[PDB]
């Protein structure tokens, strides 16, 4: 039958489908992560707060969501299919509205609902591009200002060359040296007198702390301090 | 969101290839990964793949693929303005959107805007406003890019693929025949001559991008002469700029090192020797081999009962490998403590010393100090390290020491202060016989929350694990034309805590909420299955659906 879709193996799902397959996929996933799929919907979109209240972080609305719905409205029908596919797989596993199969998390949190392809997309987008794909701390202003006001204009820009070095030709590289990269302002900058990076904190179990915003700069700096890029407060 | 990686193509020992890959995210409950399996309609599938994407991040479909974080410059800062909403670009030109927060418990409203360079960040009122990304309004086609992908059956196929990714990612390749490649993918600016890539440029016209960078600049390999590629978030290639990351540094200190010293330690592995790799790299401590020459030779002309050169000679004899105790608290050998101590008071000598406070607390961290849950991703060589590496080498940097963070006094000097510090404080803590100290293991959790700090599960249902591992969030092998067996293709994973992250209205948990958590503990794996015997003679459940349309 033509209109038929699913095997699982460690409880890993396989989906077998002639065709709109990622249907199979999007209800495997919904049964499996139902819940942790629906906070990452929230995170990617900055919703968290109508469900949880101290998340007020929803202030992630970093992107503009039109483009990204542009995007999809411009997509060939069968690039479409994959995300429409997935929505409606999620969607269809309705039953656990019909029978709550309700994962405990959404009892104890206290509320899920249907998806669309801008959900779906916006998963991969809330992730791997506007978090990760997205790595600037242009602070580096902040550091010049204060390195110029200590050293002076000269000497700071030579001393921020020796801490944020621009290319550092010693450095092991994955492709070896035998291709290489073959391309090879700062003073017409106003002054920025607190770096953005302190207004960025959370906790040890890595739960969002709610804090002041003075308190947050504060400890964001302590911890930033202690452990750096590789701490609670690293990137 | 970093992680590491190895494809061993002249390397591999009882097959053609073998692709080991770790991608570090962090570790969470219900687990970051999800394991897919897809069939039809074209693909032909298996892997798992971070917040269960339609496409998979980590696969092979019978050619295998991974990524690792890029870390390429494809961002850049435009400063733009008491015209309200409007900025010069010889001409008054702002795109404005209202949003409205609702909220639980509470009362919900801001606006956020955008120039023709893209969202402003922030709005500086005493002076301009900043506002740009290479990969802007190719995000999804990034995605469907990760998805055909999974389609492509040699190099060619592929490649054309990682040039519709638009965003800053390593992505790999093997294949059947024993091939193996490297793209570090992703869209970025053609920059005017003059553009400083660290720091904002004025946004009035003259420094606008002239487009973006060809396909053909983006750094490739395939059947590199040294038989693999491997990446632990390091330059792809020779004169590569770094992202503007303050934080972030490629030097000649680099971690990759590690993998690279294995990896050359002998001609040739099998796929458990392969495997073997995240074993080693994860207790690996990443500072010993950068710092060990200076602290050997500042020391070399005090006595043995020196407390100085004591700790030393401690390091001396350490194999560099972090083992912790049957307790299951405490490591075999103070070695991390010790250089995480003087590590500290280098930096607050040096690189610290030279810069203005409060910025001083950016180049502070040992990269070692963290709190009682155990670290949030990966370890590094931080930026403070890297930097005092540069100017421990002194000429042999080739980075030009503008201020000297010696402060006129030679290296081993400084080094001496720092472990007179070390020990002053090391002593206090654990005594004064240095054979008895039994210093804090490094613990590991799946924290209940995700990478936002929004929980994704209760805060019960965090896992613990005594030993730390640097290492994947998961970890996926595959084995290409392995010489013993009926199979072409071997493929292995782990996603733990486990598949299921389901727990009934009772409480009841699913039989797959935690069966792979003690397999991770243990460098152990489970088998992934691609062909429909292999499939079918290992199913547990088998449901078939009517979709209509
Ligand atoms: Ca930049």
């Amino acid at each position: 039958p033509p209109t038929e879709v699913i095997v699982r193996d460690y409880g890993m799902p396989h989906i077998y489908a002639d065709d709109y397959l990622f249907y199979g996929y999007g209800y495997v996933v919904a049964q499996d992560r139902l819940f942790q799929m629906e906070m990452a919907r929230r995170s990617t979109q900055g919703t968290v707060s109508e469900v949880l209240g101290a998340f007020v972080f929803d202030k992630i609305r970093n992107y503009w969501p039109d483009s990204i719905r542009a995007q999809i409205a411009s997509l060939s029908a069968e690039d479409k299919s994959i995300l429409q596919g997935y929505a409606d797989g999620m969607n269809a596993w309705d039953k656990v509205n019909a029978s709550p199969l309700l994962p405990q998390q959404f009892s104890t949190f206290g509320f899920p609902k249907h998806w669309e392809p801008f959900d779906v997309a916006m998963i991969f987008v809330g992730t791997m591009a506007n978090r990760f794909s997205d790595s600037t701390s242009e602070d580096n202003l902040a550091l010049l200002t204060a390195l110029k006001d200590k050293y002076g204009k000269q000497q700071g820009m030579a001393v921020f060359n020796q801490l944020k070095w621009l290319v550092n030709p010693s450095a092991p590289t994955t492709i070896a040296a035998r291709s290489a990269y073959p391309l090879k302002t700062a003073a017409l900058l106003p002054r920025y007198d607190p770096a953005p990076m302190l207004d960025r904190a959370k906790g040890t179990d890595g739960a969002l702390l709610a804090l002041t915003a003075d308190q947050n700069r504060e400890t964001i700096a302590a911890q930033f301090a202690q452990s750096g890029a590789n701490g609670l407060a690293g990137y | 969101t970093t992680g590491n990686m190895w494809v061993i193509g002249n390397k591999a020992q009882d097959a053609k290839a073998i692709m080991v890959n770790g991608p570090q995210f962090g570790w969470y409950a219900p687990a970051y990964t999800y394991g897919i399996g897809l069939h039809g309609a074209g693909y032909d599938v298996t892997g798992n793949t971070p917040f269960a994407y339609p496409g998979l991040v980590f696969g092979h479909n019978g050619i295998s693929w991974g990524s690792t974080a890029g870390f390429g410059d494809d961002v850049d800062i435009f400063a733009e303005l008491a015209k309200p909403g409007y900025y010069q670009h010889g001409e008054w030109v702002m795109l404005s959107r209202k949003e409205t927060i609702a909220v639980k418990d509470g009362q919900p409203t801001f606006t956020v805007w955008r120039t023709l360079h893209g969202n402003v960040i922030k709005t500086d009122t005493a002076t301009t406003a900043y506002a740009a990304r290479a990969w802007d309004g190719k995000e999804v086609a990034s995605l469907l890019a990760w998805t055909h992908q999974m389609k492509a059956k040699n190099w060619p196929e592929w490649t054309q693929q990682a040039a519709k990714q638009a965003l800053t990612i390593n992505w790999y390749y093997a294949d059947v025949n024993g091939n193996i490649g490297y793209v570090h993918t992703g869209a970025y600016p053609d920059r005017q001559p003059g553009h400083d890539p660290r720091l904002p440029v004025p946004g009035t016209g003259k420094w606008d991008w002239k487009g973006l960078l060809s396909f053909d600049l983006n750094p490739k390999v395939y059947n590199p002469q040294s038989g693999y590629i491997a990446n632990w978030n390091n330059s792809p290639q020779k004169d590569y700029p770094a992202s503007d990351l303050f934080a972030f540094l490629w030097g000649g200190a680099d971690r990759v090192t590690e993998i690279d010293t294995i990896l050359d330690k002998q001609p040739r592995f099998t796929a458990d020797q392969a495997w073997d790799v995240i074993r080693q790299t994860s207790r690996r401590d990443l500072n010993l081999r950068l710092f060990l020459p200076a602290l050997k030779d500042a020391t070399a002309n005090l006595a043995e009962n020196d407390p100085r050169r004591q700790l030393v000679d401690k390091l001396a004899s350490w194999d560099g490998e972090n083992l912790v105790n049957d307790d299951g608290k405490t490591y075999q050998q103070p070695g991390s403590a010790i250089l995480n101590a003087w590590l500290t008071s280098m930096l607050k000598r040096t690189v610290v010393a030279a810069v203005p406070a409060p910025f001083g607390k950016w180049y502070s961290a040992s990269g070692y100090e963290t709190t009682q849950d155990g670290p949030t991703g990966s370890l590094n060589i931080s930026v403070g390290a890297k930097i005092l590496y540069e100017a421990l080498q002194g000429d042999k940097s080739p980075i030009p020491q503008a201020v000297d963070l010696f402060g006129g006094k030679p290296q081993q000097e400084v080094i001496l202060a720092a472990l007179d510090d070390a020990w002053q404080t090391l002593s206090k803590r654990y005594g004064n016989d240095v054979t008895g100290w039994k210093t804090p293991a490094m613990a590991l959790t799946f924290r209940a929350n995700n990478f936002f700090g929004v929980p994704q599960a209760a805060a019960k249902e965090a896992r613990h694990q005594a030993e730390y591992q640097n290492r994947g969030t998961e970890n996926d092998m595959i084995v290409f034309s392995p010489t013993s067996g009926n199979r072409p293709v071997l493929a292995w994973d782990v996603v733990a805590p486990g598949q299921s992250g389901f727990i009934a209205p009772d409480g009841k948990a699913d039989k797959h909420y935690d069966d792979q958590l003690k397999m991770y503990e243990s460098f152990g794996r489970k088998s992934l299955w691609l062909t429909p015997q292999d499939v079918d003679e290992h199913k547990e459940s088998q449901e078939v659906l009517q979709v209509q349309r």
